[PDB]
């Protein structure tokens, strides 16, 4: 099983400041075929979860520019350029390689 | 049944073909030029290609020839915008150094005078400089020549570039596809079960050697052994470590460089006034690990003549001072060491470090031409220089029916050798999309 | 859009069989490369995946689930369900029918695109 | 994702499937043909890749598949040139293999494709005529 | 002559015309895409203008518009991209900027209209196989 | 073998025959069309060669022609332009003075085809407009 | 496969006319480019083509035989037939029927494909 | 006789010390001005 490891588990963080959260795999993702699997989630308290970034840096349809990612191999990092007050909740960390999938244990996010 | 024939674009299907390759690096001044190099992708595409087998070939590709002929050319490149040493052969009046001299060095620094010209051609300035026993020839306070004065003039290396030999990265145009064996137990030639498609190869360091192989990749999980006809002796031995062996080699001499202007805007960088003591370069390696890796080699290698045979280590039998001894530069400075305290031991069926000295010289002429050369300037400071062994380039002697005591000799003055060493996995193959093969349509008609 | 909603029952005593049934609107249930997944998720242990269905009617488990999950479908209503069977406490989480990108033959898509309200199943004696 | 669906593969990842799996991947392959010695050098390899695609290119465009990847034709297969299975063919075999089969006789299926091709233009010519 | 009637323009001089409008003048733009060192500079820059139109024309040739500056497609347009009226887009707005708004979902319309190409491909391909 | 029947003859081997018999080689012509300073003159022949290939398939590519060597247009002749007889010009003229007479009005017919192509290509695209 | 077939008598006396007649199968004689000819071989003198017919019906006669050999087709059967008039007694020799390759507008072939049984003709008295 | 249309509906954003037409201008008189001064003589015997 490919263990995800988030890193730091608690981030808080006021508006006006930049953020960033790590992501680590215990096996590699980097598929034969040559092509990265890694997602990158948000879910709100009491809420759905939503994709935020998908394939580590295509964005998904309807996510501000505000959000970022890059990585490659095993280290994969999570930068948002501009945070505001509406992005409280969780933040998972997912692959779609290996079976069965697995997500990072959450990192959260408030206010400081 | 009733079939047509149908006409596919796309297929994957490919053939052996020849191709000018391209450089790629970081682009992060040198000898290597890495100008005219396109920018590098930052994470190149591997694609491993499954339930297929290729017919790999070491000695035959063209990717060994390209790349040694573009290195050559990058090098002559590198030498165009410098000075030439023209005016510089005349007769120079030596004496030998005993300034705290050593048995060891003695008889090697010679201390010469020589009249030279100035900035203004009507006049003649006096200067002094200290030259090696390899560079300068006796004439018939006694006058010498340098040893380039009836061949060619030498043209020194330009003090702003270096001899970095940082990574390059070779890409295949559109068209073309490079395929990489991913076998671990990968032989110099016969079918590779696994065969990988990558776009740029790794990096490959330029590392110009003549003797050991360093700074290079390393094996992965054992020695192997590489050649043509292994029956046939004629053909050089190549062998890959999978361990490294470190070497520590130094320059002792505190040297200083001196400017002479010879002419207007041309300068020439003489060596200076040595300060402190004097002692001769050397090298050293641990025996333990050496003896370790020897004997690991003779295991990997009783394979291919028998068990019951022995085989002993000697040094060169002869030749040029370039095959001889092994030689590479550590920053700005070519040693030349004396390796015949290495290969010297004996194997039979079933205080830690080793010293070889070393000399320096500067009129080089690089490859194996000799209608042009290159002067090395002198480094100020002392000179420290740390690396990897990765292979050694050995080399058979003629055996009769003793069939016993297989002597090995290390060699190989060419320069491809070292290149095969790390070119040995990829290959250059053309792909041709059209494809033809029967159906059961019969297209329309209008 | 594309719309998910679960239903089943609130609360579930323990060692019978429960059952979960999704139903999808918006879009087919047999498009031609994706997949639909049941992923559940408790209190602080973070999400962890059941088993899927594929568009072919295959199917594919966890190694963890094997022996106790079951996915079926009925494109004649357009929904899938899940059984499981011998429940336990443990199993007390809140469940969601999601659906994610197949990697066709000409590209690559990943990701989960959609997921649903998240049914809170409750195991009590 | 991967799963037990279809799988994407790489570029001629599909060397080592058969015929008919790797006749759905036909794309992939058809989308990527696209110091003054070194310019020399680039313009070269650039000029040859330019010059294969046209070629490729003019051949189709001589016989009535100027733009399409996959079209019929009229000519019927001589059993001679493979007397083989169809489905064998599909599902048993892959295009290294047919390729270095077929090697032999691609010039002939070539000049009659084309002939073919030169002929069915002058006959709905003709015919079109009459309109 | 000039007169209440059409208007010729120029090379690029239905920029500021609407959509509709500027739709009838395709085919102006398209006519008009086509000392060692001057010399290597001359023949990058004609290269670079060749190697851009064959990348275009093989883009339109994946496609199922290989010959025809104007051509229909299978794959519905969905409303998350632009969510405007038909009327609004071709009467009241420019080409500058409906590329502007789009720019972002164009690399999606593409894979898209490969995917339905690739697929129709062998759906007509297995259709024709009856005969 | 030669024979009463037909006759292959050579590259370029119809120009002194009439265009009715030249027609047949069509194919022929279509497929014979693909030191530093020597290196640059190679270069520059090799890249015109390329842009005169690529003109004269833009110019079939803007004609409702996308690719094959022989089609139909939608327009009438005028008689102002040769006037000679249907049969006279195809069993009793080479291609060469046919090519020396029409000469002086080859632009204003290569300008008829484009604006027929795009009324044409707007007509049809408003008819499948009406589903 | 396509196969060739003579037939006609076989002892013919001299002075008078004389007829042989080929068939055709899996073959359609109206073949857009190839012909047709028909040869004889003897001993010493070698062999000797009498002349052929093409597929547009025309005929060729060599000159040594112009005036007096006859070639004739029948493309309701699918077959063809020669008739040569004053016979004699050096004409005794085995005559076979072939078919030929006629250069295409676009391609030029050549080469004589497939051949007769070769029917042995003996005119004697 | 060069063609120039102009473009009504319409307006660009321009910026000057940005265009790269300037520093290929400058490249271009530069290798002009270097090319030109090649057959010429060199200097070097007068330093007396
Ligand atoms: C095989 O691979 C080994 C790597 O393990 C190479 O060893 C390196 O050799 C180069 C010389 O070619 C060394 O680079 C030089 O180091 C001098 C001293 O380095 C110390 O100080 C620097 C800080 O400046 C530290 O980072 C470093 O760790 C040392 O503590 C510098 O003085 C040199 O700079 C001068 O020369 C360069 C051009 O060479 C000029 O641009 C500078 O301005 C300056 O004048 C230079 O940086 C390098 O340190 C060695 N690495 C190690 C780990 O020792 C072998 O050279 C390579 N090849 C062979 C044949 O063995
Ligand atoms: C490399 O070759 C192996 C075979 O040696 C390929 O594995 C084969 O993949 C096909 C995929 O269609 C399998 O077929 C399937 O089999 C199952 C079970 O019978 C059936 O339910 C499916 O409908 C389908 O028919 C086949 O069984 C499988 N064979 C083996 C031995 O695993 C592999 O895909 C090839 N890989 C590449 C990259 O070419
Ligand atoms: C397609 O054509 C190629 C070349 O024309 C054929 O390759 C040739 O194949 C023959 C075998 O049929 C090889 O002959 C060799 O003969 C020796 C001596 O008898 C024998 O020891 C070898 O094992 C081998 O059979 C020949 O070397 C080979 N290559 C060439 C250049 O002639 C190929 O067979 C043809 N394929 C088909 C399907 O027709
Ligand atoms: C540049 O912009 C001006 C201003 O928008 C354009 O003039 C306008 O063009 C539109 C579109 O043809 C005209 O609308 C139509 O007018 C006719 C009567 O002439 C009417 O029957 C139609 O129902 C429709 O309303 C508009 O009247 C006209 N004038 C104004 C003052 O808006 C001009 O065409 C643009 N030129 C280019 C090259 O983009
Ligand atoms: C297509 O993507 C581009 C780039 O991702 C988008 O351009 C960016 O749009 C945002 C607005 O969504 C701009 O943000 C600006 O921030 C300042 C400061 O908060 C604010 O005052 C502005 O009103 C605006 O919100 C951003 O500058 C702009 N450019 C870049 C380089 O990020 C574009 O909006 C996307 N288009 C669509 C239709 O999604
Ligand atoms: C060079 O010019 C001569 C003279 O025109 C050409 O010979 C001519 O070839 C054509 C065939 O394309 C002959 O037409 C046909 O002749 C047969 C005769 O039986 C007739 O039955 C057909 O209805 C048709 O008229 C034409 O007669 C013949 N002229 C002669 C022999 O005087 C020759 O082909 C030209 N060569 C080239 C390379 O242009
Ligand atoms: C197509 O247009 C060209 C011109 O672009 C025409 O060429 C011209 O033909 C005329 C004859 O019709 C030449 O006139 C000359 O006149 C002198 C004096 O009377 C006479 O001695 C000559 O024998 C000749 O007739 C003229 O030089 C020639 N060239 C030019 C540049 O005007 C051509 O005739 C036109 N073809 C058709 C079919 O309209
Ligand atoms: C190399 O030779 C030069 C020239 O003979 C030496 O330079 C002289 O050294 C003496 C002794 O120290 C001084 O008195 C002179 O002033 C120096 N200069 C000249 C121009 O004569 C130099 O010392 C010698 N170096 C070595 C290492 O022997
Ligand atoms: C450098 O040039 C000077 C001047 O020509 C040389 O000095 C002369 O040397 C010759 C031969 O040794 C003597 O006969 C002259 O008397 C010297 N003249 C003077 C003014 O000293 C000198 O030998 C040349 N070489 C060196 C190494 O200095
Ligand atoms: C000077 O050195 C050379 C070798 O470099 C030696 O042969 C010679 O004997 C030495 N002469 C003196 C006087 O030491
Ligand atoms: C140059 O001189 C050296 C030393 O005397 C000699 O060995 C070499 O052969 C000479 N080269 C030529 C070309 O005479
Ligand atoms: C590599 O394989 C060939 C053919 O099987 C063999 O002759 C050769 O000895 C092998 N190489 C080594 C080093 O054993
Ligand atoms: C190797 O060399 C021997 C002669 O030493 C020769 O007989 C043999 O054919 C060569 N090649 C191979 C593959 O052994
Ligand atoms: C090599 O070993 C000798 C042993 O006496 C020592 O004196 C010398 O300093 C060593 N050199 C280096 C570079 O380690
Ligand atoms: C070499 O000489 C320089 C002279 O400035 C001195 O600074 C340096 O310490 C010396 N190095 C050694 C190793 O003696
Ligand atoms: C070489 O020098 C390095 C200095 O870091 C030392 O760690 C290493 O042990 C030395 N090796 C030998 C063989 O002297
Ligand atoms: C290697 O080490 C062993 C220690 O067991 C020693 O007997 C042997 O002589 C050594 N080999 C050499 C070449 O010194
Ligand atoms: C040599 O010895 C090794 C190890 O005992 C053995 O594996 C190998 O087969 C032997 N080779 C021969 C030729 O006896
Ligand atoms: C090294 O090789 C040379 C070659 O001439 C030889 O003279 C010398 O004796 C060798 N060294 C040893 C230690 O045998
Ligand atoms: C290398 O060292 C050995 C040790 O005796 C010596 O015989 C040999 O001459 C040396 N090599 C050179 C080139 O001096
Ligand atoms: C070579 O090895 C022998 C082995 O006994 C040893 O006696 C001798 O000193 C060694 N010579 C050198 C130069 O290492
Ligand atoms: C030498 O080997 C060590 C250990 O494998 C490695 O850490 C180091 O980077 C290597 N140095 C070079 C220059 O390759
Ligand atoms: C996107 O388009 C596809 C194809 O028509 C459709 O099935 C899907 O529902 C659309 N999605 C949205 C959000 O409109
Ligand atoms: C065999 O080839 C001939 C061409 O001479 C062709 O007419 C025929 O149709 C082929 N046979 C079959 C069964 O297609
Ligand atoms: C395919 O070939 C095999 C011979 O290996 C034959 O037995 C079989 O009948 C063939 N299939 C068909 C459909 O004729
Ligand atoms: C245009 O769209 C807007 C919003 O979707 C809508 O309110 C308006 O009625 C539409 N106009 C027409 C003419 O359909
Ligand atoms: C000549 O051109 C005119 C253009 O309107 C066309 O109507 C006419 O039909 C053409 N010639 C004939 C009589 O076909
Ligand atoms: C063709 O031109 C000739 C020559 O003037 C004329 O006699 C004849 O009537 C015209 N028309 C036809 C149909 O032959």
């Amino acid at each position: 099983d490919a263990v995800l490891t988030q890193s730091p588990l608690s981030l808080p963080i006021t508006p006006g400041e930049p953020a960033s959260i790590s992501c680590r795999s215990s096996q590699s993702l980097l598929h034969t075929n040559g092509e990265t699997y890694l997602n990158w989630y948000q879910q709100k308290t009491g809420q759905r979860p939503r994709l935020l970034i998908s394939q580590v840096s295509k964005r998904e349809i309807g996510v501000p520019d505000r959000f970022s990612a890059s990585g490659a191999g095993s280290d994969f990092t999570l930068k948002i350029s501009r945070v505001e007050a509406e992005d409280v909740g969780l933040y998972f960390c997912g692959q779609g390689l290996h079976w069965p999938r697995t997500f990072g244990q959450g990192t959260r996010v408030d206010i400081k | 049944e009733n079939l047509w024939v149908t006409v596919y674009y796309g297929v994957p299907v490919w053939k052996d073909a020849e191709t000018t390759l391209f450089c790629a690096s970081d682009a992060k001044h040198n000898v290597w030029a890495t100008h005219a190099c396109v920018p590098t992708d930052p994470n190149p595409q591997e694609i491993h290609l499954e339930n297929v087998t290729e017919e790999f070939n070491m000695w035959k590709n063209n990717m060994v020839e390209q790349m040694h002929t573009d290195i050559i050319s990058l090098w002559d490149q590198s030498l165009k915008p410098c000075v030439k040493l023209t005016p510089l052969c005349v007769t120079l009046q030596c004496t030998n150094v005993t300034n705290n001299i050593t048995d060891d060095m003695r008889g090697e620094l010679k201390n010469c005078s020589f009249n030279m010209t100035t900035e203004l051609r009507d006049k003649k300035q006096k200067v002094y400089s200290l030259f090696y026993r390899l560079d300068v020839v006796q004439i018939n306070n006694k006058e010498y020549r340098l040893i380039n004065c009836n061949t060619s003039a030498c043209t020194q290396a330009c003090p702003k570039v270096s001899f970095e030999p940082i990574p390059i990265h070779y890409c295949a145009p559109a068209g073309f596809a490079i395929l990489k064996c991913k076998d671990k137990k990968f032989n110099g030639t016969g079918p590779c079960p696994s065969v990988s498609t990558v776009q740029c190869t790794h990096g490959i360091k330029p590392v110009v050697s003549t003797q050991l192989l360093l700074n290079g990749s390393l094996a992965e999980e054992e020695v192997m052994i590489r050649s043509e006809n292994i029956t046939n002796n004629a053909k050089n031995i190549l062998v890959q470590f999978n361990t490294p062996v470190q070497i520590n080699c130094t320059r002792p001499n505190n040297n200083t460089r001196k400017s002479i202007r010879i002419g207007p805007g041309q300068a020439f960088y003489a060596t200076g006034d040595i300060i402190g003591d004097i002692r001769q370069a050397h090298c050293n390696v641990s025996k333990a690990t050496w003896n370790e890796t020897l004997g690991k080699v003779v295991k990997q290698l009783r394979k291919h003549f028998g068990n019951n045979t022995i085989i002993r280590f000697a040094n060169s039998s002869g030749g040029d001072l370039e095959v001889t001894t092994h030689s590479f530069n550590c920053g700005g400075e070519f040693f030349y060491c004396n390796t015949s305290g290495l290969f010297n031991s004996t194997w039979i069926s079933n205080n830690d470090s080793i010293t070889l000295p070393c000399r320096i010289k500067q009129i080089i002429n690089m490859w194996q031409r000799i209608g042009q050369c290159m002067y090395a300037p002198p480094i100020q400071g002392v000179i420290r220089c740390v690396s990897n062994i990765t292979g050694l380039i050995l080399t058979r002697d003629g055996g009769s029916t003793n069939s016993t005591t297989e002597t090995f000799r290390p060699g190989g003055g060419d320069m491809r050798d070292n290149w095969r060493s790390e070119l040995y996995k990829y290959k250059v193959v053309k792909i041709e999309p059209l494809g033809v093969a029967p159906t059961r349509c019969k297209r329309r008609v209008v | 859009q594309v719309q998910l909603q679960e239903s089943g029952p609130g609360l579930v005593k323990p060692s019978e069989t429960l059952s979960l049934t999704c139903g999808v609107s918006g879009d087919s249930i047999t498009r031609n490369y994706y997949y639909w997944h049941w992923i559940r998720q408790s209190p602080g242990k973070g999400l962890e995946g059941l088993g899927y269905i594929a568009y072919t009617g295959g199917t594919d488990y966890s190694p963890s689930f094997k022996s106790r999950v079951t996915i079926s479908r009925d494109t004649s209503k357009n929904q899938f369900s899940l059984k499981l069977t011998s429940v336990t406490v443990a199993d007390t989480a809140v469940y969601f029918c999601a659906r994610e990108r197949g990697d066709s033959y000409i590209y690559s898509y990943d990701g989960v695109d959609f997921w649903g309200q998240g049914l809170l199943v409750t195991v009590s004696s | 994702a991967v799963g037990i669906g279809a799988v994407f593969l790489g570029f001629l990842g599909a060397a080592g499937s058969t015929m008919g799996a790797a006749s759905m991947t036909l794309t992939v392959q058809a989308r990527n043909l696209l110091l003054t010695v070194w310019g020399i050098k680039q313009l070269q390899a650039r000029v040859l890749a330019v010059e294969r695609y046209l070629r490729d290119q003019q051949l189709l465009g001589i016989w009535g598949c100027s733009g399409k990847l996959i079209c019929c034709t009229n000519v019927p297969w001589n059993s001679s040139w493979s007397n083989r299975n169809l489905s064998e063919i599909w599902d048993n075999m892959t295009w290294l293999q047919w390729d270095k089969e077929i090697s032999n006789y691609t010039q002939i299926i070539y000049g009659l494709l084309e002939e073919s091709q030169n002929q069915q233009e002058k006959n709905e010519q003709d015919l079109l005529a009459l309109d």
